[PDB]
């Protein structure tokens, strides 16, 4: 009753880090294309930079 | 019976380590061009086999030393033995090898080997000869020297010799056989294989799978074994003994973890040991036997606790003194509940 | 079981039959074994014994019918008999130590030696 | 004799049987239970002590020749033997004993001809008055019947000690067929599948091949040693290509990846698709079945290979 | 199977998840790939000012017509 | 006690399917839209073709 408790408990906070992980990457490649474009040239999109 | 004269030697064991030797089929099953992981009983590589000497090698006039005694046996050990002429018959599995116990034999007697699980009472000595009778001009195989007294029979074998006669070049192989005593369940296993062996003495490096033989129901409980041999007596060829000799290892076994390679057809190419060094733990969890450059996880390790402790409180105490220390005690009708 | 008889069965008048009793050890023998019989009215009278050193000593006005002889190997015991006759109405012993009364030994299987 | 097989069913139809005593196990199921060794005694009884002779009886013979235990596993046989241990003259060389202190222990071997007194005087080895004999001789005799005729009496009395059990029959047999879709026992595995002929190598020690992951797939046949694969009976999903339910009620099945002789009909690298007749014209895509290939309906529901453009 | 139908319609989420990702990896082709209304054909002659091109266009050779260069692509992952 | 088993086991290969997925959805877009500025066209944005 202990493992399986315990061990289901685990299974929720990989899985919630999973998904929180991909947020962060989504987030983590808006930052590296913002960087190209707003540091490295002068962009002419709107609102972007 | 039983010629006892040693007296002489207390001579420690040769230790060295066995390159790769000790692999089985822990099971029945083919495996295709497969990698797989068994965790059974193994021996670990490069392991201090103790390696003891035969009947002794030191020729002036006859006179070869015997040198191999009573052998302790803890959960399987391996029998890697040249000899170039049989020199064992088998040996002295059992508990404790005297009577109203049941000794495991197995004996060459190399028409039919037979297997007797029955009570003996064997002695320090067993041994062998092989010469005439005056009749039917042979060299007859009398055994009688090995045991005594072969008590309350209750079971038998029948079948191949184990060993047989394989180099057909002047030598120079060996033909070495190696073998493993693993009694789990009370179900009693043998392993073997013909290897030729081109050292004088030690052992190659070579790799070899070594497949099953027989499996016995036997179910006894098992302390210690003990090792056979065969001394001839001798005739005028210069009292009567020291013919043959030969090289024995003995080794032990110890639970580990195996990954095992697998040909198209069967034949366990390569092993590797888990637990040795940090290469083989590598290759243990990734299942491969080539590892990429990187950075692998392999296990965990913690710091063990040392001696353990328990503190409690002081003013560890009432006079029950005051109870059986009494000068006198009362009347029988008029008991005293001293609370 | 220490001592195991081999051997024996109902017997025809006028045959012959021999007996067996494998035995446990040379050091039981110490030192008088027993073939013992017990025959109609006649007294327990010894009929084969032996020696752990191999000596062999029968009774003189008994022993026109009874043959002994051993083997190491299997521990065998061999008594050779000739001439069987009604003297033997019973199921035979080989135990050890007879002679030391009825409680200090062991008790194996025995063989019947019977005729009209 | 142990570490062998057993048959009892045969011993149905072998003789003249006359009752059937069983104790612990029942007859019709004797084929199933191991036990650790056997200890097989087939002799002779009287005809009356089929009952006279048993566990648990006294006055006697039962309480003092030997004990059996009363919890036995097996059956005890009953035949007619009246040719056996009754002989003109009489077979009075066995002793039916009178009476002993008390009883025994089941499985004990205690054949003492020792003789008991009435009273207390001690004899002195030497029989005459208060040396009463407890031995009595076995009393047979052709003209005296059931009282006294001996009946064949065969004893399988099992142990229940605690100990690794070996003898047992086994569970033969049947015939092969293969290339079909049968559930087979083989040596004690159990499954179902297709069994062909193989071109693989066992080494000569083996039983039954897995490639990865437990999954069984060569099964060597143990009575001709040859090798046999394993592979699963066909399935796959079942899919229904419909042109909207008012446009028409006729449909097409798809059977997921299943070849056609295991079910117009059509062959695609999606599986088999019947209903629906291929075309060698290439339209747009209108209902997507797979690998290239969709389906429409344009009086009938046909197959093409999709083109592009 | 019997003793399943007891915990409801687990089987039946596990199906409509599957198949629901089954039918994009159809979307993400569909999307990349197919964005032309008719397809083009490049001339029999080749005449491009001196750019070669042709280590990327299809040939006139083996079915499956890709190029000189998707057969690598198609050769390096295969395993 | 092999279907609570069996069936968790199963349930964990369809939530970590749906998190795949996902990634590949994000790159299966990225992919349709370099194909639509990169070769459709010449883009201006730095760095990304
Ligand atoms: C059994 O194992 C051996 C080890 O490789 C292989 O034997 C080869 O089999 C192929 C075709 O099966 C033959 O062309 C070769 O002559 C064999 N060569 C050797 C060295 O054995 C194979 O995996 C298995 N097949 C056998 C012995 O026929
Ligand atoms: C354009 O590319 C092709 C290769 O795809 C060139 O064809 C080669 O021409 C040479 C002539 O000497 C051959 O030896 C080669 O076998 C061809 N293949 C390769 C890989 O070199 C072709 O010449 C090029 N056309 C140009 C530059 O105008
Ligand atoms: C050697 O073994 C023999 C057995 O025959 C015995 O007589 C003798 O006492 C032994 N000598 C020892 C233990 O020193
Ligand atoms: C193995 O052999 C030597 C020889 O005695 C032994 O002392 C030691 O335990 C082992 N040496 C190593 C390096 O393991
Ligand atoms: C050969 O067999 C045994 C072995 O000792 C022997 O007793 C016997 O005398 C020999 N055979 C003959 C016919 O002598
Ligand atoms: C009781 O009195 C005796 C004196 O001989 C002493 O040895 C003993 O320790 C006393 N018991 C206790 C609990 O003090
Ligand atoms: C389907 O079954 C037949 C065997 O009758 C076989 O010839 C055929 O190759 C199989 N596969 C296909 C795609 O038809
Ligand atoms: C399709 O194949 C050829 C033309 O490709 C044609 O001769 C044949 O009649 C056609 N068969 C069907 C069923 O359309």
């Amino acid at each position: 009753r202990l493992i399986t408790g315990r061990l289901q408990s685990l299974q929720t906070y990989v899985t919630q880090q999973l998904i929180r992980a991909a947020e962060i990457r989504a987030s983590a490649n808006l930052a590296a294309t913002k960087m190209s474009e707003c540091v490295l040239g002068q962009s002419k999109r709107v609102d972007f930079c | 019976q039983c010629v006892n004269l040693t007296t002489r030697t207390q001579l420690p064991p040769a230790y060295t380590n066995s390159f790769t030797r000790g692999v089985y089929y822990p099971d029945k099953v083919f495996r295709s061009s497969v990698l797989h992981s068994t965790q059974d009983l193994f021996l670990p590589f490069f392991s201090n086999v103790t390696w003891f000497h035969a009947i002794h090698v030191s020729g002036t006039n006859g006179t070869k030393r015997f040198d191999n005694p009573v052998l302790p046996f803890n959960d399987g050990v391996y029998f890697a033995s040249t000899e170039k002429s049989n020199i064992i018959r088998g040996w002295i599995f059992g508990t404790t090898l005297d009577s109203k116990t049941q000794s495991l034999l197995i004996v060459n007697n190399a028409t039919n080997v037979v297997i007797k699980v029955c009570e003996f009472q064997f002695c320090n000595d067993p041994f062998l000869g092989v010469y005439y009778h005056k009749n039917n001009k042979s060299w007859m195989e009398s055994e009688f020297r090995v045991y005594s007294s072969a008590n309350n029979c209750t079971f038998e074998y029948v079948s191949q010799p184990f060993l047989m006669d394989l180099e057909g070049k002047q030598g120079n192989f060996k033909n070495l056989r190696e073998f493993v005593f693993k009694n789990i369940d009370g179900y009693f296993k043998i392993y073997s294989k013909h290897t030729p062996i081109n050292l004088v003495r030690d052992l190659p490096q070579g790799f070899s799978a070594l497949e099953p033989l027989v499996d016995l129901p036997i179910g006894i409980n098992i302390t210690r074994f003990q090792t056979l041999l065969a001394l001839h007596r001798s005739y005028l060829t210069p009292s009567g003994w020291t013919a043959g000799a030969a090289a024995y290892y003995v080794g032990y076994l110890q639970p580990r973890t195996f990954l095992l390679k697998y040909n198209e057809n069967g034949t366990i190419t390569d092993a590797v040991d888990c637990a040795l060094d940090p290469l083989s733990e590598t290759k243990c969890t990734l299942k491969s036997f080539t590892v990429e450059k990187g950075i692998y996880q392999t296990s965990n390790f913690r710091v063990q606790p040392t001696e353990s402790i328990v503190r409690f409180p002081n003013i560890t105490n009432c006079p029950f003194g005051e109870v059986f220390n009494a000068t006198r005690f009362a009347s029988v009708y008029a008991w005293n509940r001293k609370r | 079981v220490q001592l195991v008889e081999s051997g024996g069965g109902l017997v025809q008048p006028g045959g012959s039959l021999r007996l067996s009793c494998a035995a446990s050890d040379s050091s039981f023998y110490d030192y008088e074994m027993s073939w013992v019989r017990q025959a109609p009215g006649k007294a327990q009278e010894w009929i084969g014994s032996m020696y752990p050193s191999g000596r062999t000593y029968i009774n003189p006005s008994l022993k026109s019918l009874v043959t002994i002889s051993r083997d190491n190997s299997k521990n065998t015991l061999y008594l050779q008999l000739n001439s069987l006759r009604a003297e033997d109405t019973a199921m035979y012993y080989c135990v050890s130590n007879w002679a030391s009364g009825s409680t200090g030994d062991y008790w194996g299987q025995g063989t019947l030696v019977t005729v009209s | 004799i142990s570490n062998c097989v057993a048959d009892y069913s045969v011993l149905y139809n072998s003789a003249s049987f006359s009752t059937f005593k069983c104790y612990g196990v029942s007859p019709t199921k004797l084929n199933d239970l191991c036990f650790t060794n056997v200890y097989a005694d087939s002799f002779v009884i009287r005809g009356d002590e089929v009952r006279q002779i048993a566990p648990g009886q006294t006055g006697k013979i039962a309480d003092y020749n030997y004990k059996l235990p009363d919890d036995f596993t097996g059956c005890v046989i009953a035949w007619n033997s009246n040719n056996l241990d009754s002989k003109v003259g009489g077979n009075y060389n066995y002793l039916y004993r009178l009476f002993r202190k008390s009883n025994l222990k089941p499985f004990e071997r205690d054949i003492s001809t020792e003789i008991y007194q009435a009273g207390s005087t001690p004899c002195n080895g030497v029989e005459g008055f208060n040396c009463y004999f407890p031995l009595q001789s076995y009393g047979f005799q052709p003209t005296n019947g059931v009282g006294y005729q001996p009946y064949r009496v065969v004893v399988l009395s099992f142990e229940l000690l605690h100990a690794p059990a070996t003898v047992c029959g086994p569970k033969k047999s049947t015939n092969l067929v293969k290339n079909k879709c049968v559930n087979f026992n083989f040596n004690g595995l159990t499954g179902t599948g297709v069994l062909t002929e193989s071109n693989k190598k066992f080494l000569p020690f083996q039983q039954f091949g897995r490639d990865i992951a437990d999954t069984t797939d060569a099964v060597r046949d143990p009575q001709t040693l040859e090798i046999l694969d394993i592979t699963p009976c066909s399935f796959g999903g079942v899919s229904v290509i419909t042109p909207g339910t008012n446009t028409s009620n006729q449909v097409a099945v798809l059977y997921q990846d299943v070849n056609c002789t295991e079910v117009n009909v059509f062959q695609t690298r999606a599986g088999c698709l019947i209903g629906a007749e291929h075309v060698n014209n290439s339209y747009e895509c209108d209902i997507p079945i797979g690998a290239g290939i969709c389906a429409s309906y344009q009086q009938s529901i046909i197959a093409y290979t999709m083109s592009l453009g | 199977s019997n003793l399943l139908l007891q915990y409801g319609s687990f089987c039946t989420q596990l199906n409509r998840a599957l198949t629901g990702i089954a039918v994009e990896q159809d979307k993400n082709t569909q999307e990349v790939f197919a964005q032309v209304k008719q397809i083009y054909k490049t001339p029999p002659i080749k005449d491009f000012g001196g750019f070669n091109f042709s280590q990327i266009l299809p040939d006139p050779s083996k079915p499956s017509k890709r190029s000189f260069i998707e057969d690598l692509l198609f050769n390096k992952v295969t395993l």
